[PDB]
DNA sequence: CTCCCGGCAAATTGTCCG
DNA sequence: TATAATCGATCTTTGCCGGGAG
């Protein structure tokens, strides 16, 4: 049943139990943005 | 000795502006990395050309 | 002339690199 | 500043362009 509508699905769906894992890769990790911050000494670039 | 010395002095301008161009790379002592010349500098993918000046 | 041989120059990108 | 001492010590991809030798 479509939880927002109440009515069904209009085909049988496959359900079961799976086994999934979280991965190490993580947004909170990721995220980032610079307006001006470090550059480099020769070639006064920013930073990596 | 100042034909030895001469001889010397053109390998240590070779290794300044092309460093392992010809003959063994100047290396820092206890290190097998050639040094950092000029060209290597100005050349390749890590090169001021394709590394600072066509994107950056 | 015509051809191997050697010497030299190249070999994807972001992230990261603890 | 003084016996004499006299020659060193490591090594394992593909495409293009120039040169000497056959």
């Amino acid at each position: 049943y479509d939880g927002r509508t109440g009515e069904p699905i209009e085909g049988p769906i496959v359900v079961g139990q799976m086994f999934i894992m979280k991965l190490y890769h993580m947004v909170e990790d990721k995220m980032h943005a610079r307006s001006t911050g470090p550059y480099s000494l020769i070639t006064q670039q920013p930073l990596g | 000795i100042i034909r030895n010395e001469k001889r010397m002095l053109q390998e240590a301008v070779d290794a300044l502006l092309d460093n392992g161009r010809r003959g063994a790379p100047v290396t820092n002592p206890g290190s097998d990395r050639p040094l950092r010349s000029l060209t290597d500098i100005l050349s390749g993918k890590q090169g001021r050309f394709r590394q600072n000046l066509l994107g950056k």
